[PDB]
C-alpha cells in the first residue's frame, strides 16, 4: 500500500509559472483520488473522460500531475477544446483529454505588494501550441515584417509577459495554483490504482 | 437575467408538510448547486440545503435533517423543498439562492455563490386558528400628558395570523404616528398597538379613529379613542 | 460546525464615517467567504463574495479583506442607502453558516423618552383579561430598562416589549411594553407603576396609577 506522493505535487512550497509548467510522473502507487475530489480546499475539480464520483475505482499505466500558476478567469481555458492566450500559448489539452483539472486560489501565497513577477505566461507565439507541448523560447517575437536582429522595440516584443499578482485584484486578476491529472494508459502493467 | 421565483408557502399545523418550489429562468439551471436559506421572524439567515445540479448530491442543515427534502426537475428548471414534520420554529422566510458550478464532471468555481437569491415565500406552522383582533382604546388622560402633547392609541389584541394594518382618521393623521411591532404571544396570538401623540389642547375638539383590518379573518374595526371619561 | 463570529453586533455612526465590521470563523475556511447587505424586509443582497472581491454593481466605497480566520467588511464613506444589516457567511464546509449580523444604525444626539401609561379599558375587562400599556416615546440611543410594579411588587414573565424601527425623521425609537393580567388579578390590586431607566434620564422616572381612580 504505497500512496501516490500527490502531497509533493500539491503542498509543494514554489509552483512554475504556466509556460515553463512543470510535471511529476506518477507510477506504482495507491492513488486516493477521492479524499482530493472532496477537500472543500481547492475551487476547481472537473474532470473529462472520466467522472470524478467514483473515479477512485479505476486503474491506469501512469498518472502526469502537471503544476503550474495562473490568473484566475483564466482557469477555464484548462480544458478540452478552448482559446485563449493560455490555451493558445502556454497549455493546451486534447480535444480526447481523459483526466482532470484542479485549480484553487493561491492569493495568500504567490502575491506581493505592488506586484510579483515571478510567474509569467507567453503573450506571442507564431503558432498554437499542440497538446501537452512545452515552448520555454525567450525568442524576440518578430510581428512586423523586418527582423528584430535580437532586440525588441517597434513590432518586437519580448514573448512573455508578468503577471503582476498583487493581493488588491479581483478574483479573476489573483493566483491560482493547477495541478492537471493526466492518466495515460499503454500496453504495460498498470502501476496506478485506487484503494480498490 | 437570471431569476428565481418562489412559491409554495402558506400556513400549516404542526406534523402538516408543504413543498416550496423556486422556478429558475436565464442560466443553465442543472450546472449550478442549488441553495434553500430561510429566516426566522426578526432574526437572522440560517443555511438549509444544498443539492448539486446533478441531483446526486445533497446537504442539509442538522436542524431540518430528515424532515424536509431538497430535490430538483432540471427539465422544468425548478428546485423543490419538500418539509414535511412541521414544526413551529420553522416558521421563516424561504430564500431560493444560486449555488457554484457544480456539474456532472465536478465543481468550477466554488467562491462564487449566493450571487442571485429568490423573493422568498412565507413558511408559518403554528397550531392557532385565524382570529379576528380586539381594538380596545388606550385612552389619553392626565396620566398621557406630557408637556402640552398627548399620547393616545389602540391595543390590537389576540389575532392569527398576520398581518394586521393600521390607520389613524382614515390616512387623515400620520404625523407622530407609531405603530408597533406585532409580537407573538404565549396563546400562539399576535398582538401590536398603534400610538400617536398630538397636540393635548385639541382632545375635546378632535375626533380621533383608529382603523384596523385583519382581512385573513375578514375583521375591520373602526375604533374611536374617547379620550378620559372623568 | 464553524461558526461565524460578528462584531460589533449593532453599530451607530453618521454619514461619511469609516465602518468596519469583523468576522471570525472558529477554523479555518480559506477564502469562501461572502458579506450580503439586508434591508429591512428586503432579499439579501451579495456584497463581496471571495472575501476580497467586489460585486459588480456594489459601490466601490466597500471592500473587503482577510483570509484564514479573520476577515473584514469595510465601508470608506457611510451613506444613507448604507443603513442596513450586515452579514458574513462562510460556504466552506458543511453546514454552511450565517455570521450573528451587524446592524448599523443612525447615530443621533441622546434623547430621553416622555412616558406614558395606559389602564386598562373598560371593554377589555368586559372581556375578562387587563392589558396595562407603557409607551416610551422617541428617546435615543435604544437601550432602555421597563420595570412593572403592581402594588409595589416587581413582576416578571407577564409583559413584552417592542420598540419600533428608527424613525425616518428623528432617528428616534419607540418602545411598547404591555403588561397582562386576567380581570381577576388585576381587581386584586391598587397601583400600577411602570418605571423607565434610560441613559438620557438622571434618574429613573415612574408613571403609575390606582385602579379606577381619575
Ligand atoms: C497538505 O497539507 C495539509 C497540512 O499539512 C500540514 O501542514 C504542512 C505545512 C506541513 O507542516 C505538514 O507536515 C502538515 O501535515 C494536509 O492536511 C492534513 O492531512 C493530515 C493527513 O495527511 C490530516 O490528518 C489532517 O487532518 C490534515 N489537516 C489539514 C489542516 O488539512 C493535507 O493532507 C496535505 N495534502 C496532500 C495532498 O498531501
Amino acid at each position: 500500500t504505497n500512496l501516490c506522493p500527490f502531497g509533493e505535487v500539491f503542498n509543494a512550497t514554489r509552483f512554475a509559472s504556466v509556460y515553463a509548467w512543470n510535471r511529476k510522473r506518477i507510477s506504482n502507487c495507491v492513488a486516493d483520488y477521492s479524499v482530493l475530489y472532496n477537500s472543500a480546499s481547492f475551487s476547481t475539480f472537473k474532470c473529462y473522460g472520466v467522472s470524478p464520483t467514483k473515479l477512485n475505482d479505476l486503474c491506469f499505466t501512469n498518472v502526469y500531475a502537471d503544476s503550474f500558476v495562473i490568473r484566475g478567469d483564466e482557469v477555464r481555458q484548462i480544458a478540452p477544446g478552448q482559446t485563449g492566450k493560455i490555451a493558445d500559448y502556454n497549455y493546451k489539452l486534447p480535444d480526447d483529454f481523459t483526466g482532470c483539472v484542479i485549480a484553487w486560489n493561491s492569493n495568500n501565497l504567490d502575491s506581493k505588494v505592488g506586484g510579483n513577477y515571478n510567474y509569467l505566461y507567453r503573450l506571442f507565439r507564431k503558432s498554437n501550441l499542440k497538446p501537452f507541448e512545452r515552448d520555454i523560447s525567450t525568442e524576440i517575437y518578430q510581428a512586423g515584417s523586418t527582423p528584430c536582429n535580437g532586440v525588441e522595440g517597434f513590432n518586437c516584443y519580448f514573448p512573455l509577459q508578468s503577471y503582476g499578482f498583487q493581493p488588491t485584484n479581483g478574483v479573476g486578476y489573483q493566483p491560482y495554483r493547477v495541478v492537471v491529472l493526466s492518466f495515460e494508459l499503454l500496453h504495460a502493467p498498470a502501476t496506478v490504482c485506487g484503494p480498490k | 437575467e437570471v431569476q428565481l421565483l418562489e412559491s409554495g408557502g402558506g400556513l400549516v399545523q404542526p406534523g402538516g408538510s408543504l413543498r416550496l418550489s423556486c422556478a429558475a429562468s436565464g442560466f443553465t439551471f442543472s450546472s449550478y448547486a442549488m441553495n434553500w436559506v430561510r429566516q426566522a421572524p426578526g432574526k437572522g439567515l440560517e443555511w438549509v440545503s444544498v443539492i448539486s445540479g446533478s441531483g446526486g448530491s445533497t446537504y442539509y442543515a442538522d436542524s431540518v435533517r430528515g424532515r424536509f427534502t431538497i430535490s430538483r426537475d432540471n427539465s422544468k428548471n425548478t428546485l423543490y423543498l419538500q418539509m414535511n414534520s412541521l414544526r413551529a420554529e420553522d416558521t421563516a422566510v424561504y430564500c431560493c439562492a444560486k449555488g457554484y458550478y457544480y456539474d456532472s464532471s465536478g465543481y468550477y468555481f466554488r467562491e462564487d455563490a449566493f450571487d442571485i437569491w429568490g423573493q422568498g415565500t412565507l413558511v408559518t406552522v403554528s397550531s392557532a386558528s385565524t382570529k379576528g383582533p380586539s381594538v380596545f382604546p388606550l385612552a389619553p388622560s392626565s396620566k398621557s400628558t406630557s408637556g402640552g402633547t398627548a399620547a393616545l392609541g389602540c391595543l390590537v389584541k389576540d389575532y392569527f395570523p398576520e398581518p394586521v394594518t393600521v390607520s389613524w382618521n382614515s390616512g387623515a393623521l400620520t404625523s407622530g404616528v407609531h405603530t408597533f411591532p406585532a409580537v407573538l404571544q404565549s396563546s400562539g396570538l399576535y398582538s401590536l398597538s398603534s400610538v400617536v401623540t398630538v397636540p393635548s389642547s385639541s382632545l375635546g375638539t378632535q375626533t380621533y379613529i383608529c382603523n384596523v383590518n385583519h382581512k385573513p379573518s375578514n375583521t375591520k374595526v373602526d375604533k374611536k379613542v374617547e379620550p378620559k371619561s372623568c | 460546525d464553524i461558526q461565524m463570529t460578528q462584531s460589533p453586533s449593532a453599530m451607530s455612526a453618521s454619514v461619511g464615517d469609516r465602518v468596519t465590521i469583523t468576522c471570525r470563523a472558529s477554523q479555518g475556511i480559506s477564502n469562501y467567504l461572502a458579506w450580503f447587505q439586508q434591508k429591512p424586509g428586503k432579499v439579501p443582497k451579495r456584497l463581496i463574495y471571495a472575501a476580497s472581491s467586489l460585486q459588480s454593481g456594489v459601490p466601490s466605497r466597500f471592500s473587503g479583506s482577510g483570509s484564514g480566520t479573520e476577515f473584514t467588511l469595510t465601508i470608506s464613506s457611510l451613506q444613507p442607502e448604507d443603513f442596513a444589516t450586515y452579514y458574513c457567511l462562510q460556504h466552506n464546509s458543511y453546514p454552511y453558516t450565517f455570521g450573528q449580523g451587524t446592524k448599523l444604525e443612525i447615530k443621533r444626539t441622546v434623547a430621553a423618552p416622555s412616558v406614558f401609561i395606559f389602564p386598562p379599558s373598560d371593554e377589555q375587562l368586559k372581556s375578562g383579561t387587563a392589558s396595562v400599556v407603557c409607551l416610551l416615546n422617541n428617546f435615543y440611543p435604544r437601550e432602555a430598562k421597563v420595570q412593572w410594579k403592581v402594588d409595589n411588587a416587581l413582576q416578571s414573565g407577564n409583559s413584552q416589549e417592542s420598540v419600533t424601527e428608527q424613525d425616518s425623521k428623528d432617528s428616534t425609537y419607540s418602545l411598547s411594553s404591555t403588561l397582562t393580567l386576567s380581570k381577576a388579578d388585576y381587581e386584586k390590586h391598587k397601583v400600577y407603576a411602570c418605571e423607565v431607566t434610560h441613559q438620557g434620564l438622571s434618574s429613573p422616572v415612574t408613571k403609575s396609577f390606582n385602579r379606577g381612580e381619575c
